[PDB]
RNA sequence: GAUGUCGGCUCAUCACAUCCUGGGGCUGAAGUAGGUCCCAAGGGUAUGGCUGUUCGCCAUUUAAAGUGGUACGCGAGCUGG
RNA sequence: AGCCAGGAUGUUGGCUUAGAAGCAGCCAUCAUUUAAAGAAAGCGUAAUAGCUCACUGGUCGAGUCGGCCUGCGCGGAAGAU
């Protein structure tokens, strides 16, 4: 039973997270073992990646702050967060051979430079190479 | 209540004829009747069905919502249709359809002969089982209720007339 | 801070308070200092639902007898034998 | 099994069991059985009672026992004509009052002292209720 | 069936039911829970 | 498909595994000399644990695990067999020390993130078997 | 200013707390056979050895050999152990 | 309330036993990845598997839960013309 004051704690920890990261991605995690999901959680922290199943209700107020207000149309549906704080990237990438490797869910949006991305056109985020890759 | 104020939505080539407590719904899969208790008052009002309660009748709402359920699977009937499947299970137990008669062997001495009632048709894909297929939700469950009774599963081997969806458990037999 | 609204008793004894209880009310006494000690009736469930919280007993409560608040503290309560209920109040001026 | 140690007198007037209890709170431990019906408990039904609470509460706990059956029943075996004397004592009982608390209990979360209480209500020839103890 | 004057759920599955005016007890996991006040 | 703990220089006899994984429809021969011919590494006296991937055509595929958290809280608190009664007897120590060497060892089979994660996994299965930290 | 007692015979009549037969739930009900519970009073419900016996034990039957009420049914009906 | 998804890892916890791998018992009952998941509320296996619950994310869209003081009812309730 979450109570209002762990409610309002839950809104705060991912309104921090927020600000912080780079490239976020939200997606759904219908079907999938937690076998996988501890497996997706280890590759998911070596990557520099912010791991998080939020209330889609409790997301919309925790991203209400901005630049991710545009992530308000993939609140529909179970959710899943990966807030890429270290290096932008990472994740759009450790996401997308996970999909394509369990053939489970599909990935709803991602969000970058605070701006809109489709699940036709998440191909931008995910053959970004390195920081890292300039020198 | 919450069933009652649910309103039922009545599709395109789907007539509804309401001559006071009598409702009568045809479409494409066939024509049902039936009779609302008196505390149900049926409003038609645009491709929707409305039902609630009759002012100075105690139990309004639980009626309303029964007739609501009703009508609403009247609608699903005279449309899409009912199907029950029914399963034969143990050794020399047969079925086969011929017209509207319904021919089993299912152990006993006699062959069993069950006579289908208007609007319910039978079809048997196999020797082991039984489609039922009508407009009625009541009749069609009906049939196959006495289908069933005839050999209803036994608790030791899960042997005779079993629903397709039914969950049979079994058990072992006393030890020693 | 417990608010009690109470009237003054028009009648006393045995008859009386049996016939205050039957209508959902309870006699209760206010006595201490130099003021004579005044019968007062309650409400029943208003005063059963406040003495529930433990504070009842050791906060000072005000009663209004006809406008006029006074301050308070539970001193002795009569309950009924069996039932969940409320027989008398004695309250001492603080 | 309860019973006076020593009595000034072997047999007693039947009496009456009229008026309401004296012993009405929880004096001793946080949760009581209190008596809601008029009667008389038998030091057998007293033991049967404390047994079953008890059990419920695995000896963890402390338990009171508010009654005592110091009344003696005298008796008048089968084929035996009216007169000739008072009958014998054959058991003793505690005249109860509506309002008595019989047993009290401290120790035990409220849960259980409500489900042991249950358990010791079955074995009584009263109505009883659960009673806390208050502040004053 | 269970016929007693203490009809009473006996597991999660039990299910309290008034048919024709009488208690009962129908149950889905166990037919030994099935009783009738009676 | 199943979980067996089979020893590092031992896989053959009747009793552990003989009838345990040949009911299913696995070689008692071709898996009993190729765990032993990549488990030479692993020291003597040490339950290294090993699971089972069959198909349809008979074949196997295995993959070997590191030594279980109640195994190695034996060979360095100095214990063959454990506490019947755990936090009411106790059968052996082990320091600060010794609890990052089973966990660094461990940390391919541990969800931890962190030392001091799989450090209070091993902490646990300590406590549970009578053994107290010192 | 008299209401004949136990048992038997003959003849019954009711209750159902059902002995058999009928319906049915659960079973620690595979079948056969049982256990227990519910519904049911339509009909049916041994002959002998011993004893005044009712009862009971015993023998051999039977689908079963029911439990009770009827002035412990029945002497202006019989018997008289 | 219903319906969709998960209900994991160390780990088959330790002791015991031919085996006890949450699920014969006995003792402890933490810790990790966590949205959440009892060293496990019940059924199943020779032991595993396998099915479900506690708990949690999604859907839905406005009520819902059960104690108290009380009025009147219901079952508990079988007998002999
Ligand atoms: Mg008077
Ligand atoms: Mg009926
Ligand atoms: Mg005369
Ligand atoms: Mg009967
Ligand atoms: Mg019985
Ligand atoms: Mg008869
Ligand atoms: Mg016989
Ligand atoms: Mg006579
Ligand atoms: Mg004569
Ligand atoms: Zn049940």
């Amino acid at each position: 039973a979450l109570n209002l004051q762990d409610k309002q704690a839950i809104v705060a920890e991912v309104s921090e997270v927020a600000k912080g990261a780079l490239s976020a991605v939200v997606a759904d995690s219908r079907g999938v073992t937690v076998d996988k999901m501890t497996e997706l959680r280890k590759a998911g922290r070596e990557a520099g990646v912010y791991m998080r199943v939020v209330r889609n209700t409790l997301l919309r107020r925790a991203v209400e702050g901005t630049p991710f207000e545009c992530l308000k149309d993939a609140f529909v549906g179970p959710t899943l967060i990966a807030y890429v704080t270290e290096h932008p990237g990472a994740a759009a990438r450790l996401f997308k051979e996970f999909a394509k490797a369990n053939a489970k869910f599909e990935v709803k949006a991602a969000a970058f430079e605070g701006e809109l991305i489709p699940a036709s056109q998440i191909d931008r985020l995910a053959t970004l190479p390195t920081y890292e890759e300039a020198i | 209540s919450r069933v009652a104020k649910a309103p039922v939505v009545v599709p395109a080539g789907v007539d509804v004829k309401i001559n006071g407590q009598v409702i009568t719904i045809k479409g494409k899969n066939g024509e049902l009747t039936r009779t609302l208790n008196d505390a149900v008052e049926v409003k038609h009002a645009d491709n929707t069905l409305t039902f609630g309660p009759r002012d100075g009748y105690a139990d309004g709402w639980a009626q309303a919502g029964t007739a609501r359920a009703l009508l609403n699977s009247m609608v699903i009937g005279v449309t899409e249709g009912f199907t029950k499947k029914l399963q034969l299970v143990g050794v020399g137990y047969r079925a086969a359809v011929k017209g509207n008669v319904i021919n089993l062997s299912l152990g006993f001495s006699h062959p069993v002969d069950h006579q289908l009632p208007a609007g319910i048709t039978a079809e048997c894909p196999t020797q082991t089982e039984i489609v039922l297929k009508g407009a009625d939700k009541q009749v069609i469950g009906q049939v196959a209720a006495d289908l069933r009774a005839y050999r209803r599963p036994e608790p030791y081997k899960g042997k005779g007339v079993r629903y397709a969806d039914e969950v049979v458990r079994t058990k072992e037999a006393k030890k020693k | 801070m417990f608010t009690i609204n109470a009237e003054v008793r028009k009648e006393q004894g045995k008859g009386a308070s049996r016939r205050l209880r039957a209508a959902n009310k309870f006699p209760a006494i206010i006595y201490g200092g130099k003021e004579a000690p005044l019968a007062i009736e309650l409400d029943h469930d208003k005063v059963m639902n406040m003495q529930a919280k433990a504070e009842f007993y050791s906060e000072v409560l005000t009663i209004v007898v006809d406008g006029k608040e006074i301050k308070v503290k539970a001193q002795d309560v009569q309950r009924h034998p069996y039932k969940p209920k409320l027989q008398h109040i004695d309250f001492v001026r603080a | 099994m309860l019973q006076p140690k020593r009595t000034k007198f072997r047999k007693m007037h039947k009496g009456r069991n009229r008026g309401l209890a004296q012993g009405t709170d929880v004096s001793f431990g946080s949760f009581g059985l209190k008596a809601v019906g008029r009667g008389r408990l038998t030091a057998r039904q007293i033991e049967a009672a404390r047994r079953a609470m008890t059990r419920a509460v695995k000896r963890q706990g402390k338990i009171w026992i508010r009654v005592f059956p110091d009344k003696p029943i005298t008796e008048k075996p089968l084929a035996v004509r009216m007169g000739k004397g008072k009958g014998n004592v054959e058991y003793w009982v505690a005249l109860i009052q509506p309002g008595k608390v019989l047993y009290e209990m401290d120790g035990v979360p409220e849960e259980l002292a409500r489900e042991a209480f249950k358990l010791a209500a079955a074995k009584l020839p009263i109505k009883t209720t659960f009673v806390t103890k208050t502040v004053m | 069936m269970k016929v007693r004057a203490s009809v009473k759920k006996l597991c999660r599955n039990c299910k309290i039911v008034k048919r024709d005016g009488v208690i009962r007890v129908i149950c889905s996991a166990e037919p030994k829970h099935k009783q009738r006040q009676g | 498909y199943v979980k067996l703990q089979v020893a590092a220089g031992m896989a053959n006899p009747s009793p552990p595994v003989g009838p345990a994984l040949g009911q299913q429809g696995v070689n008692i021969m071709e898996f009993c000399k190729a765990f032993n011919a990549k488990t030479d590494s692993i020291e003597k006296g040490l339950p290294i644990p090993v699971v089972i991937t069959v198909y349809a055509d008979r074949s196997f595929t295995f993959v070997t695990k590191t030594p279980p958290a109640a195994v190695l809280l034996k060979k360095a608190a100095g214990i063959k067999s454990g506490s019947g009664k755990p936090n009411k007897d106790k059968v052996g120590k082990i320091s600060r020390a010794q609890l990052q060497e089973i966990a660094q060892t461990k940390a391919a089979d541990m969800t931890g993130a962190d030392i001091e994660a799989m450090t209070r996994s091993i902490e646990g299965t300590a406590r549970s078997m009578g053994l107290v930290v010192e």
